[PDB]
RNA sequence: AUAUAUUUAAUUUUUAUAAUUAAUAAUAAUUAAUAUAAGUACGCAAGGAUUGAUUAUUGAAAAAAGAAAGAAGAAUAUAAUUUA
């Protein structure tokens, strides 16, 4: 088959949970913006591995993670977005 | 001349144990640098009469370089023109397997005894493995791939055609 | 390939929006326990998460708005339906040929190829067979060289009667995937193969009878030795093992040839679909008249054989058009030559 | 432990030498030869061994930059009619260099033309004696 | 329940030793159906340290696998091996008496 | 790499080790009438036993407003089932609370939720008015109790919107979306909750584990094996004292601590007890217990 | 096998419709011992055969071992006879005679 | 690989070179793989579906073939959205600096997600930037009043030290003139030291001070609330002076050079 | 049909460069459409033009963040796109240049990253856009030179007498839609802009956020950098005596201007002036980079 | 008879009996008069990013008994003329050819004047697999 | 520098049909140099990069059911090349 520029130029493989947006303007690397501002190419290899046992706890909205009210029902904390066991 | 695949890995292995360091692409020299006889020397002994006293000192200089060229040639495994001297037939052969019996190098003898054991280890583990690997169709194909003897006269004596044509067109 | 531990299949490693099962309808949140007592003390039952909601919503919006930019991301849903040819799952049955003769050809660059021509007299899909109906355990038997009834043995003529297919001389089975079936009695035209195609062939080489250990293994038969016994590398102590018996696999004199030999990955040279002939640049060892079997090579050099860059196969099997008549068509018109290739 | 070298499988042991009759194999050979002729890789020839034996021939091997030309004497023709088999035995001498080639017909990068179907057995014998003397001299200088 | 203990308990009912009329010649017993072998438990470090070795006809063919390897291959193989051991503890002379149970 | 350092499956502890570790940690098998381990292996106290321990320890120095709140919490389902007799117990609890500690947001919100379950919206309104008169401004919990009582009694959507808007105006409830969507979210939460009689809500599910001892004693609540769901009483008291001495570090969750919590570098080695089983320790004997007079009768469910 | 394919896969109602064919094929499948294919290959009862139940990976007893002859048909018939317990009214047993 | 071989290259190379033992379903496995779905784990209970657990170890499946008709389940539907409500779109790009709140702001934003009681024209941000806030940034902050009690310290050694060091860092914070925005008040008879923060809008926030809370903890709390308040201002329409290179940034690069020369 | 046409317009981007007809028509003229930070906006403006076909011959999306398209002191390349007019069938070759900048990268990038890590404001970039209109000899298609000269005297710009009116109006429409009609100019306007920049350089300059240093440079463009960039733009516009202009302005130029002069000489294609500049400039990082620019032995 | 040989010889009929018992549950549905093929849940989570930040794609393929019967009974359609005429390519063209020459730059040795659309040597060497989004060749 | 036992290499003669099970990781430690990678980072200069694809050895591996005293050729390679 004929050549393809998409096959020519590679693309970064970042997981969806870590993507800031699915826009084609941000589907590239994050270091690219700083390299463009600094007018220099960067070739830092293997910047970071995840872990030998990667674990992350659940994260919630910016306002919710600090303005959560202490609303409780019979035995369960009840927020407008989450449930949990209470004692 | 690109070196053999198995022989190259043998130099990478022996270099790591000797220098305690990863091999350098400029030191291992995966391309054999073979040197031809100087153009002046072939025409030197040509116009020199046999009665000339200076012919022996330049003839001995060529006989030594004629053997050194063999020593560098055996380290290659790429297809190369090799003619025999018995029936004078020109054919394409690999220099390592063809010039193995003439060069008489112990490391080339020890690798031959090492590869025979390596084949016995695979064949003794699985007897049926010999059926597919070593067959008359496979054996005849490998002999044509490594022509250790002329297909016409069946003689092991051979010569580098490149050195021969270099000697003829100058002499 | 790339190692991927199953424990690394969490939503923080998924490339697309991770969708939980959640019964009948896929959801973006783990299934909240219906019994409230099953709630673990630190388990945070999530019903609505604005982060995941916004990410999934933007993803769906972009996918539905820009199909050209997000065409490759469409494989996340609406997968290719079953029945169409697949690049990594669809394997088709081969054919049964007869080694006809040998000749020599030349390519345009100047290389000479000593080729052999095989003949495919009458390839017909005879039978289908699966064992107890498991996965990938189904195969198609193809028969060849139609014969009269007085030729075959009674117990094989009985099978051909039971099948109803015209009685064939030989019948070889090819293991295939269920989406590559062909109805019983389907004629297989030689154009089923392509000229620029790699094929794996299986045959029986010629018989030499009982031959000496020298003639069998060449120079290898003269020296046969293997010692797994322990030996002292340094003179510090004394200890070794005696090689009592002879290890199995010892190279000796015996039967030579008359075995099932298989060549893997030989390219086709030319195809004649009027006399049903295929040319291969590899000289075989078998005699003339040995029923060889041709099958498709799976992959070479980590690259699948059937892909868009090289070409699409005649899946499931090549069927000629109606208005084509091989009788009216001449022999020179029925010639397909492979593109040039150099091997030196 | 144990392995088997022979296979009595029916599909492997069955043969088709009886059914080879319905295949026009000689017609396939002639069709291949005619295709080669029409493409121009070879040119049809109808001579006998004694007629062609001893006739001068010129062969040009195409090669960038300069195709190599060689004028020799036909020593042996393997086939009397055109076919995919073919075969010609030429003998050519340069300045202090003899060579005996086996030219196969049908090679596109090789154009060999015999200057005349007629041949002189006297010149054939002369070339044969020259070649044998050269071969004997080479062997004697080798050994 | 641990592997050796459950194997001994199963073999005592397989070989028919729990019957008061048990005779060494007459091989009679009860059919024991073992369930949830995938959830069998051995104490720590044993799944890694306990070796299972055997010999094949080829030279140097001393196969040595871990309990973890045999479990990831087939969990029933471990129970069958321990049953074979518990049976051969008493019946190893006769192929009948060591295979039939 | 392929050789695993740790192994979550297969298990590394037989059945007897469950009982051994249960008796080692210091826990006691209480009868079903007192409490039991539910389906989530959490310890659950019967409302009857809760009221009994309330009646017995309401006078001791360690009793607290939070203990009264938890007692009312445990009585809540019994109050929902029978609002006639259990409201008397709730009123007794409130009387003792007024005697000892007095007016408090905790006790007022608890009795408001109790009335909401007992289907007394006039009583809920009276309690809210009493809070406002005493000067305890209605909290987010109070407004959610208002909404729950409205939804349970059958008060309309606008009647509940009145209380939600009042909470928004007061500022006890912080909203980050439109008021309509926020009220929709709160109503969907309360609808998924349901009541102990409405067959749709979670509270309708009355299935219980009914086991005096949890099935898996080595059950993990967090990430590593050191974060066990069941621990010894010494370590539990350590956690209790740390919860009060270091209550400041609980406010912030920083990525430093998040990535430090990953147990990929923590040691996982087999201790001597991992081979010898949990250390044998005596169980709490109950020889002094009177003989069961109703041993033949079958005990009923909690609520 | 053809009868199984015809009465199970492509026409699953003929047996439930006609009880006579059900009993006839059942008595035929009982008359020909199908569930013990070793008696197909044994020649003397003193030494029973294992041509069907035995198989080794070296290549012995490949086409003849583990033949699914009437297993699917027998399963369909027993399932038809158990349909009554889930249907609460016997269709086949009401159509057939004592 | 015997039997049926699929065209997929190297699909069974991690399992060895054999297609044997495929009927098995329970293998050795770590957390998150195999039969651990019955067991409970905090991370995996929310990061994996209990039906998504497959083979563990080298037996990880790169090619799975099953029989039966495929039941493609429908995709999840976005909840809390009005039917026919046309949302505003926000085009994100690397040209906009990542530190700007518009990057973390919602991309697909409806009108039903916009708070009207606050007075904003757009919905608020959802994800907050993660940063170990070591210093204060009083640019988006109007003033701060730290009321502390100097009477006795044997009662609040931890609390008094924390509040005093927080005041010190607030004085040394990143600001053109933080001495004009920071205020300290001695209360001779006070219950517990308080910190009132008033933003440009005038909203009053109180970071709770408890035992064990450090000055860095208070700084992180105040800076997180400051970012939230700045998002609120930008959503309401108030313009804010953006962060740029300042003399405080140079004084910080001083110690940056110091530590990079150290190690 | 709509999806097929849209994917054809998309594959117009995937088309290669060699087989794209560039030098198909004899006459050609270049124009400078201004400087933009994100040239993709101007590219979208050009794409959505009624006087051009929606299916180009060769399209290349410009992304300043991909490692192969980051503007470096040593130019990574020039993005090229091609469009075809509808009614006159004239070619438009849009060039997005990235080698115009003359700034040198910082010595310690970690310090620069620490400085511009938390900054909530990023300075604009000056990235040029050029357009080469290509057309065959037309006598009546252009409508005579009088109409084009009237258009020139009306809109202050300059055009060829044989240029297609369709392409001219398409260019004017794109520029007026993008709002950079003031920045749009030819060689006549580029000379005036260069004179204005020379006057600005003679005048004192105001202070920026922070003075640029060898360790930490200032991404904000200086008057000298703008002068060098505009010299490069004039060279791209192929001024007839650009060599003479560079030879005249060499002595009064700084190093940021001399770097642009060297790049302009390399664009022009004469080796003598480039060697003279690289030999006359004192040894420095700028000299090493300008030697690294061109391939040598 | 080795240990594994005896184990398999005694377990293989039991494995077949277990598979028969499993298919009996499927036959339960067709017995009640409602012939329903087995349904499998389609998994949308098959595109992952590994620890080393590279793309992995799992392949899950299902078999339809109705489609199998259709392919058994009905003959396949006519093969395409171009498909059977155009021969298959012998050499696999690289993902990114390095042309080394472009006519656009005036001075070809000028490394900064070459257009960006031409792939680089690094891509020519490293790009041997398809891109992250596109899975097939 | 004696015909033996164990162990090996084969064979038990068309069997229509391979191997879900003994070869318990791997036929090279899933390679791998090489022109082109680069007259290029790094080096005052001299000189000198990491690196993986087309050129190679890379498919790793056992074909066990039918009626048996000619030569398994009616023999000069045709399953009768006309045949009295
Ligand atoms: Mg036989
Ligand atoms: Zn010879």
């Amino acid at each position: 088959l004929s050549v393809r520029t998409e096959d020519f130029f590679s693309k970064e493989a970042i997981s969806h949970a870590r993507r800031v947006s699915w826009a084609p303007h941000t589907t590239e690397k994050k270091q690219g913006a700083f390299a463009k501002l600094a007018r220099s190419n960067f070739g830092d290899p293997l910047p970071s591995s995840f872990a030998q046992e990667p674990y992350f706890e659940e994260e919630i909205e910016a306002h919710r993670k600090h303005h959560r009210p202490d609303v409780y029902i019979y035995k369960y904390n009840v927020s407008p977005t989450h449930f949990s066991l209470r004692e | 001349l690109r070196k053999d695949s198995k022989w190259l890995l043998e130099e990478r292995r022996a270099f790591r144990q000797s220098h305690q360091r990863a091999p350098t692409t400029k030191e291992v020299s995966p391309h054999v640098d073979v040197a031809l006889a100087p153009v002046g020397a072939l025409k030197l002994s040509k116009y020199l009469s046999p009665c000339s006293a200076s012919r022996e000192v330049v003839e001995h200089s060529l006989l030594l370089h004629r053997t050194v060229t063999k020593s560098k040639l055996v380290q290659s495994s790429e297809k190369t023109l090799f003619r025999c001297l018995r029936c004078f037939h020109v054919y394409a052969a690999r220099p390592r397997t063809l010039l193995r019996g003439e060069v008489a190098q112990s490391w080339l003898e020890y690798e031959a005894e090492a590869e025979k054991e390596e084949r016995a280890r695979q064949l003794a583990r699985r007897p049926h493995l010999r059926k597919k690997k070593y067959s008359i169709g496979r054996q005849r194909a490998s002999l044509a791939n490594d022509p250790r003897c002329c297909p016409l006269c069946r003689s092991t004596k051979a010569q580098w055609m490149m050195e021969y044509v270099h000697h003829h067109t100058h002499g | 390939p790339s190692l991927m531990r199953e424990k690394d299949r969490d939503m923080y490693h998924c490339y697309y929006p991770y969708l939980f099962d959640h019964g009948d309808k896929m959801s973006l949140y783990p299934k909240i326990p219906e019994n409230p007592r099953e709630w673990q003390p630190e388990q945070l039952q999530t019903t609505y998460d604005a982060i995941r909601e916004d990410k999934y919503d933007a993803f769906i919006r972009l996918r539905e708005k820009f199909p050209e930019l997000y065409q490759d991301t469409r494989a996340w849903d609406n997968p290719p339906p079953f029945g169409e040819f697949n690049m990594f799952y669809s394997v088709r049955f081969g054919m049964v040929g007869v080694k006809a003769f040998t000749c020599k050809d030349y390519d345009e660059l100047g290389n000479q190829f000593d080729c052999t021509a095989f003949w495919f007299p009458d390839n017909q899909v005879v039978k289908h067979s699966t064992r107890n109906g498991e996965v990938g355990t189904d195969k198609v038997y193809v028969g060849a060289m139609n014969v009269p009834v007085e030729f075959h043995k009674p117990h094989v003529a009985a099978f051909y009667k039971a099948a109803g297919v015209p009685v064939k001389h030989v019948c070889a089975g090819f293991p295939i995937t269920p989406d590559a079936y062909a109805p019983v009695g389907t004629k297989l035209d030689v154009r089923h193969f392509k000229p620029g195609q790699e094929v794996t062939i299986t045959f029986q080489n010629t018989d030499y009878g009982f031959r000496g250990v020298m003639f069998r293994h060449g120079f290898d038969g003269g020296y046969v030795w293997l010692g797994d016994s322990r030996w002292q590398r340094r003179p510090g102590a004394m200890g070794t093992e005696g090689q009592k018996r002879i290890y199995p696999g010892h190279r000796m004199a015996g039967q030579t040839g008359a075995a099932a030999e298989t060549y893997q990955g030989v390219p086709v040279w030319r195809i004649d679909y009027k006399n049903s002939l295929i040319y291969l640049p590899t000289l075989l060892d078998a005699d003339v008249g040995t029923y060889v079997r041709f099958s498709d090579t799976i992959n070479t050099k980590g690259l699948t054989l059937w892909n868009e860059h090289r070409g699409l196969p005649a899946f499931p099997t090549f069927i000629p058009p109606e208005d084509e008549d091989l009788s009216k068509l001449a022999t020179d018109e029925c010639q397909l030559k492979s593109p040039p290739l150099y091997m030196y | 432990g144990y392995t088997r070298e022979r296979t009595n499988r029916h599909f492997f042991v069955a043969r088709a030498n009886a059914f080879f009759s319905r295949l026009p194999i000689a017609r396939v050979q002639r069709s291949l030869a005619m295709e080669a002729v029409r493409e121009g890789r070879m040119r049809p020839w109808k001579y006998t061994k004694e007629q062609i034996l001893g006739a001068p021939v010129t062969c040009n091997f195409e090669y960038n930059p300069r195709p190599v030309r060689l004028i020799g004497t036909v020593m042996d023709a393997h086939t009397e009619e055109t076919s995919i088999k073919g075969g010609l035995k030429v003998y050519a001498r340069n300045e202090e260099t003899n060579m005996m080639l086996w030219i196969p017909p049908g090679n596109p990068k090789l154009r060999h033309e015999v200057t005349s179907t007629k041949g002189s057995f006297q010149h054939y014998l002369d070339e044969r004696d020259k070649w044998d003397e050269a071969w004997i001299t080479g062997r004697a200088r080798m050994k | 329940e641990q592997l050796p203990r459950v194997a001994a308990v199963a073999a005592q009912y397989i070989t028919g030793q729990h019957r008061p009329d048990f005779t060494p010649g007459m091989i009679t017993g009860d059919h024991v159906v073992i369930v949830n072998i995938k959830d069998v438990v051995m104490v720590g470090d044993q799944w890694i340290r306990v070796p299972i070795t055997w010999q094949t006809a080829y030279p140097g063919g001393k196969y040595r696998i871990r309990l973890t390897d045999m479990y990831e291959r087939d969990p029933c193989m471990l129970m069958w091996w321990f049953l074979k051991d518990e049976v051969n503890r008493h019946f190893v002379r006769k192929l009948k008496t060591r295979i039939a149970p | 790499q392929f050789v695993p350092l740790h192994l979550a499956f297969p298990r590394r502890h037989p059945n007897s080790w469950q009982e051994r570790q249960f008796h080692l940690l210091g826990y006691v098998k209480w009868p079903k009438e007192i409490g039991f381990y539910n389906a989530g292996d959490n310890f659950e106290l019967t409302p009857q036993a809760a009221y009994r321990i309330y009646k017995q320890n309401c006078d001791e120095t360690f009793w607290t407003r939070l203990h009264n709140e938890k007692t009312i919490i445990h009585l809540l389902p019994l109050v929902e089932q029978d609002p006639g007799t259990n409201m008397v117990l709730v009123d007794d609890i409130f009387r003792h609370h007024l005697k000892r500690f007095g007016a408090d947001h905790y006790i007022y919100n608890a009795v408001m939720q109790a009335a909401a379950f007992a289907k007394d919206f006039p009583r809920c309104e009276q309690l809210l008015a009493e809070m406002r008169g005493l000067g305890l401004e209605p909290n987010a919990q109070s407004y959610v109790n208002m909404m729950l009582g409205a939804r349970l009694t059958g008060k309309p959507r606008d009647q509940a919107e009145a209380f939600f808007r009042e909470g928004i105006k007061t500022g006890a409830i912080s909203a980050v979306m439109r008021l309509d969507t926020e009220f929709q979210m709160w109503m969907n939460q309360l609808e998924r909750l349901g009541s102990f009689k409405a067959k749709v809500g979670y509270l309708s599910v009355n299935e219980e584990g009914a086991s005096p001892m949890p099935r898996d004693m080595w059950a993990l609540w967090g990430w590593h094996r050191t974060e066990a769901k069941f621990i010894s009483r010494k370590q539990m008291i350590s956690e209790q004292v740390q919860n009060r001495v270091r209550s400041g570090k609980e406010l912030v969750g920083t990525v430093y601590q998040k990535a430090r919590r990953q147990p990929w570098a923590k040691y996982n080695g087999m201790f001597p007890y991992d081979y010898n089983g949990p250390a044998r320790r005596p169980a709490a004997s109950f020889v002094d217990a009177p003989t069961p007079t109703h041993n033949a009768e079958v005990c009923g469910t909690a609520y | 096998d053809a009868t199984t394919i015809a009465l199970v896969r492509e026409q699953p109602w003929r047996l439930s419709a006609s009880p006579a064919l059900f009993i006839q094929v059942l008595q035929f499948m009982a008359l020909i011992k199908v569930f013990e294919p070793n008696k197909w290959f044994t020649f003397s009862d003193h030494a029973p055969s294992n041509r069907a139940d035995y198989r080794h990976a070296i290549g012995v007893n490949h086409s003849t071992a583990f033949w699914g002859t009437g297993e699917e048909l027998y399963d369909f018939m027993v399932e038809l006879l158990r349909v009554e317990d889930d249907g609460r009214i016997p269709t086949m047993l009401d159509l057939c005679t004592r | 690989l015997k039997g049926l071989v699929y065209p997929l290259p190297y699909y069974a190379m991690w399992r060895g070179n054999h297609n044997k033992y495929t009927y098995n379903k329970s293998t050795v496995c770590l957390w998150g793989e195999g039969d651990t779905r019955s067991m409970y784990h905090q991370h995996y209970a929310h990061a994996k579906c209990p039906t998504d657990y497959g083979r563990g170890g080298r037996e990880f499946e790169y090619l799975t073939v099953k029989r039966g008709k495929m039941l493609q389940k429908p995709l999840p539907r976005v909840q809390y959205v009005a039917e026919g409500s046309k949302p505003v779109w926000l085009f994100k790009s690397w040209h906009t600096p990542l530190s700007s709140p518009s990057m973390w702001e919602r991309e697909v934003q409806y009108a039903e997600h916009t708070p009207e009681h606050i007075g904003a024209k757009r919905p608020l941000a959802v994800v907050a930037p993660r940063t170990m806030h070591r210093y204060l940034f009083l640019m988006h902050m109007e003033k701060v009043t730290i009321t502390v009690s100097p009477l006795l310290f044997g009662y609040g050694h931890t609390i008094q030290k924390a509040v005093l060091d927080f005041y010190r860092r607030a004085i040394s914070a990143r600001s053109p003139f933080p001495k004009d925005k920071v205020f300290l008040f001695y209360a001779i008879d006070h219950i517990t030291p308080r910190i009132e923060v008033t933003w440009l809008d005038g909203t009053s926030y109180v970071p709770p001070v408890l035992e064990g809370a450090s000055s860095q903890d208070l700084i992180q709390m105040v800076m997180e609330e400051a970012w939230l308040a700045a998002d609120r201002m930008a959503a309401e329409g108030r313009v804010l002076n953006p962060l740029a290179i300042d003399d405080y940034k140079w004084d910080q690069l001083v110690v940056f050079k110091k530590v990079r020369d150290k190690e | 049909e709509g999806d097929i046409l849209r994917y054809m317009a998309y594959d117009a981007r995937n088309a290669q460069f060699a087989f794209a007809p560039i030098r198909e028509f004899p006459n050609q003229q270049e124009f400078f459409l201004g400087e933009h930070d994100d040239p993709e906006k101007l590219m979208e403006h050009v794409d959505l033009c009624p006087l051009l076909f929606a299916i180009p011959h060769m399209r290349t999306v410009v992304d300043l963040h991909a490692e192969h398209m980051i503007p470096t002191i040593a130019g990574p390349g020039v993005a090229t796109s091609l469009y075809r007019c509808i009614y006159s069938k004239a070619l438009l070759f849009v060039q997005v240049h990235l080698s115009s900048e003359v700034k040198l990268p910082p010595q310690d990038p970690e310090a620069f990253k620490f400085m511009w890590k938390d900054s909530q404001v990023l300075p604009k970039m000056r990235i040029p856009v050029f357009v080469r209109v290509v057309w065959p000899t037309n006598e009546r298609m252009s409508g005579g030179g009088g109409l084009l000269r009237r258009f020139n005297r009306l809109f202050g710009t300059e055009f060829a007498s044989d240029i297609p009116v369709d392409a001219a109006m398409a260019l004017l429409y794109v520029m007026q839609w993008s709002g950079h009609i003031k920045d749009f100019l030819g060689v006549r306007g580029m000379r005036q802009r260069l004179a204005d920049l020379l006057l600005a350089s003679q005048q004192p300059e105001p202070t920026k956020l922070y003075p640029g240093t060898r360790e930490i440079p200032n991404p904000e463009y200086t008057v000298a950098e703008r002068l060098g960039m505009h010299v490069q733009y004039l060279a791209q516009l192929h001024d007839p005596d650009i060599s003479l202009t560079i030879q005249r302005l060499l002595p009064v130029a700084s190093a940021p201007v001399r770097m642009g002069c060297a790049k302009a000489a390399l664009i022009a294609g004469d080796r003598e002036l480039f060697r003279h500049i690289v030999s006359s400039e004192p040894p420095g990082r700028m000299q090493t980079y300008m030697t690294k620019l061109v391939r040598k032995r | 008879d080795s240990f594994k040989e005896h184990y398999h010889r005694v377990h293989l009929p039991r494995r077949l009996a277990l598979q028969r018992y499993a298919r009996q549950q499927s036959l339960r549905n067709a017995a009640k008069g409602n012939v329903k093929a087995e349904e499998v849940p389609y998994k949308y989570n098959r595109w992952w990013v590994n620890e080393e930040h590279e793309f992995v794609h799992q392949y899950a393929f299902v078999e339809d008994p109705e489609v199998t019967k259709a392919k058994r009974e009905t003959l396949p359609p006519v093969t395409r003329e171009n498909i059977w005429k155009e021969p298959q390519q012998t050499f696999f063209l690289p993902f990114a050819p390095y042309v080394r020459v472009v006519d656009y730059p005036k001075d070809p040795d000028a490394k900064f004047l070459k257009p960006v659309n031409i792939p680089r040597w690094k891509d020519y060497m490293q790009r041997t697999k398809p891109v992250i989004p596109r899975t097939w060749y």
